[PDB]
């Protein structure tokens, strides 16, 4: 539906500690200012939007009820994908992988998928804001999460910790949700100035092709210039 | 002559040496791969995962002789230190010619088409003579490789599509005219050359970089010293220093910690998951002063 | 009546400049810090 | 602060940790790594001094 | 024109453009044929910036 | 197995080059004289050890 501004996205990049730096890396984020698509259709039938993957995606719901738990991926979204069904009371929980051949997308209900076999592989774990801030790359899929206590964004700065890092192995070329106010948005290839703090949290970032001012900070590696 | 000089270093040496890896589960799931009775075909080549586990690689010396054993990044007998922190291994049968393809930066009708390593490649390459299992006298078609594919591959891709490709200009539907089955059989026969004899093939697949560490270590832990100059070894990572409590706020997450100059000034303990900071050992410049040959054999 | 006995402009000047290598024994720094950088921290070998 | 800095860097060998590569190499291939290593430090020392 | 003159040497290389050197080698000698010019571009800077 | 920097059961325990060695490795095949059909039992290998 219609598009959003806000500058989110940043996650720890890498499980070494760091403090009191100013640390220059590349990886994939979310661009700053970067456009992202926002989004009752459903109602009693289904009709949900399907999405790209590209390089990897940037997901983050806030919803009371928690409508979208599960996602599927996959080369053509077909018969044979990835079915990452999560169905989660909890932050993450009951991860499922691999193909399933038919999915459930009842008022105030939820279905689940049936299938006949798993010729593939299976994988579980068990674990006013709700954020569920999270990121999708990788031969593993690292989904993040941070949750910061109404539904509008603040529009400040936080980090996201890790949560989970599955093994998945699977081309993943397009990407759908999985349903029983939501903001969708695309990495790209980025280089960040992370502020940390003297604990080990990131406390600010400079994306440093946005624009020539953040640029020269990467350049001088200073949120002064 | 008379002056101040500047000749040599003071060190102070380390008293003790620890290792202190993570509690063994004495679990070695290796004889799966190398000991299974089928192994995939290389266009679908088998792919498992180790985790949780502690290994020893004299099993699969005593498992049998190989034909080829080339490791990248590291190299053998160094295997019983920490060897992996992520651990794939794969399993695919070919054909002796093509033993050589199966290398980082290698082309050719596998690298190309049915099995590819990256450049920047670190792991092993185990190859072994398996005709006496693999050879039927009317030969065994089970195998199965890929000759036509549109690209070549990228690195650990797994093309399993059975698609008709077409050679030619004219766009064919089914078999024969110009259009071909992307997968070719090759009947393996006792009689057959060495280049031409199937060969079992095992890749060890791993990264050296990240801090923590599920697998690997036959190594005995020691007790952990501190306050004191020590050699340590913590999960592959090895050095000589100064332990010492840490008050950092480290996170579940994070394992190791590192400096202003991006080397390492911490640790968590793979037993016991406290924080520890590393100081390196005291040292510095030694001068020597002396009066002079001339004067006096007195130094300062 | 000042430490150093040094006028009240040397004492402006050399409040002023900010001295990054601090030469002294720098194990009295010891550690229970993050690292200062001051530029190896003498563990690299640079003094 | 860039002599210091130049360190962390690998001149093309495995790993810029100097330990790292005499704990995964044997000697052989060990003394390339290392050689690798020690014309970077050089090059690095070389510049600063001039 | 020292400096540029310098790009078409091949300090040892096979050949002094970084294109010929991609298209006709396989990576793993193509870097290393790339690391020698590498080395010897970056010395011609070096000398020059001295 | 019989080179600098090999393994194997004859590197490992029975002869083993220095990774520095300087010199010829000669090979002929024998088994025109050195074969029988009995079998030519003055040949063993240590084939372990500690
Ligand atoms: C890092 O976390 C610690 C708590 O683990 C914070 O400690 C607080 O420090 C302030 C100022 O000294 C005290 O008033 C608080 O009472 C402390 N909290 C606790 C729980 O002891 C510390 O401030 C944090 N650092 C940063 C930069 O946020
Ligand atoms: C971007 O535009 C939207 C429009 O609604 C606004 O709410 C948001 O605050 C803007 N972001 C910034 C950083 O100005
Ligand atoms: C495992 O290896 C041993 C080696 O002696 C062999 O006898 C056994 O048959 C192998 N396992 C299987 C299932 O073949
Ligand atoms: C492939 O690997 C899996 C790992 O779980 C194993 O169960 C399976 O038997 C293997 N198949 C072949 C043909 O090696
Ligand atoms: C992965 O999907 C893309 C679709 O964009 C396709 O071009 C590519 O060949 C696929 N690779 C494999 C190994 O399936
Ligand atoms: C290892 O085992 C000891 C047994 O006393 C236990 O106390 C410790 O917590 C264990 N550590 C891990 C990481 O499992
Ligand atoms: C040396 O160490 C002692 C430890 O008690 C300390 O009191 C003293 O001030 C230190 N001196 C220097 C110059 O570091």
């Amino acid at each position: 539906q219609s598009y959003t501004n806000f500058t989110r996205g940043v996650y720890y990049p890498d499980k070494v500690f760091r403090s009191s730096v100013l640390h220059l890396t590349q990886d994939l984020f979310l661009p700053f200012f970067s456009n992202v698509t926002w989004f009752t259709n459903g109602t009693k039938r289904f009709d949900n939007p399907v999405l790209p993957f590209n390089d990897g995606v940037y997901f983050a719901s806030t919803e009371k009820s928690n409508i979208i738990r599960g996602w599927i991926f996959g080369t053509t979204l077909d018969s044979k994908t990835q079915s990452l069904l999560i169905v989660n009371n909890a932050t993450n929980v009951f991860i499922k992988v691999c193909e399933f051949q038919f999915c459930n997308d009842s008022w105030m209900e939820s279905e689940s998928g049936v299938y006949s076999s798993a010729n593939n592989c299976t994988f579980e774990y068990v674990s006013n804001l709700r954020e569920f801030v999270f990121k999708n790359i990788d031969g593993y899929f690292k989904i993040y999460s941070k949750h910061t206590p109404g539904r509008d964004f603040p529009q400040g700065f936080s980090a996201l910790e890790p949560l989970v890092d599955l093994p998945i192995g699977i081309n993943i070329t397009r990407f759908q949700t999985l349903l029983a106010d939501y903001y969708v948005g695309y990495l790209q290839p980025r280089t960040f100035l992370l502020k940390y703090n003297e604990n080990g949290t990131i406390t600010d970032a400079v994306d440093c092709a946005l624009d020539p001012l953040s640029e020269t900070k990467c350049t001088l590696k200073s949120f002064t210039v | 002559e008379k002056g101040i000089y500047q000749t040599s270093n003071f060190r102070v040496q380390p008293t003790e040496s620890i290792v202190r890896f993570p509690n063994v589960t004495n679990l070695c799931p290796f004889h799966e791969v190398f000991n299974a009775t089928r192994f995939a075909s290389v266009y679908a080549w088998n792919r498992t995962r180790i985790s949780n586990c502690v290994a020893d690689y004299s099993v699969l010396y005593n498992f049998a002789p190989f034909f080829a054993f080339k490791c990248y990044g590291v190299s053998p007998t160094k295997l019983n230190d920490l060897c992996f922190t992520n651990v794939y291994a794969d399993s695919f049968v070919i054909k002796g010619n093509e033993v050589s393809q199966i290398a980082p930066g290698q082309t050719g009708n596998i690298a190309d088409y049915n099995y590819k390593l990256p450049d920047d490649f670190t792991g092993c390459v185990i190859a072994w003579n398996s005709n006496k299992l693999d050879s039927k006298h009317s030969g065994n078609y089970d195998y199965w490789y890929r000759s036509f594919r549109k690209s070549k591959l990228k690195p650990f891709e797994r093309d399993i599509s059975t698609e008709i490709y077409q050679a030619g200009n004219k766009p064919c539907k089914g078999k024969g005219p110009n259009c071909y089955f992307p997968l070719e059989s090759y009947g393996f026969r006792p009689t057959y050359g060495v280049g031409h004899q199937p060969y079992r093939v095992v890749v060890l697949s791993f990264e050296l970089l990240h801090a923590p560490a599920t697998v690997c270590g036959p190594k005995k832990s020691t007790n952990l010293v501190k306050n004191k100059c020590v050699n340590f070894n913590f999960n592959g990572l090895t050095g000589t220093g100064v332990l010492t409590k840490s008050n950092k706020k480290f996170l579940p997450f994070q394992q190791f910690g590192r400096d202003i100059v991006d080397t390492t000034d911490a640790v968590r303990d793979p037993q016991t998951l406290e924080i520890l900071d590393i100081t390196p050992c005291s040292f510095g410049g030694v001068s020597v002063i002396t009066p002079g040959t001339n004067t006096s054999n007195q130094v300062a | 009546s000042k430490p150093s006995k040094r006028s009240p402009i040397e004492d402006l000047l050399f409040n002023k400049v900010t001295l990054a290598d601090a030469g002294f024994i720098k194990q009295y720094g010891d550690c229970l810090g993050d690292i200062a950088a001051r530029c190896a921290q003498k563990f690299n070998g640079l003094t | 602060n860039t002599l210091v800095k130049q360190l962390s860097s690998k001149f093309g060998a495995i790993s810029s940790v100097l330990n790292d590569i005499l704990s995964r190499l044997d000697p052989p291939e060990a003394e390339v790594q290392i050689d690798r290593l020690i014309t970077g430090r050089l090059q690095s020392l070389q510049t600063y001094v001039t």
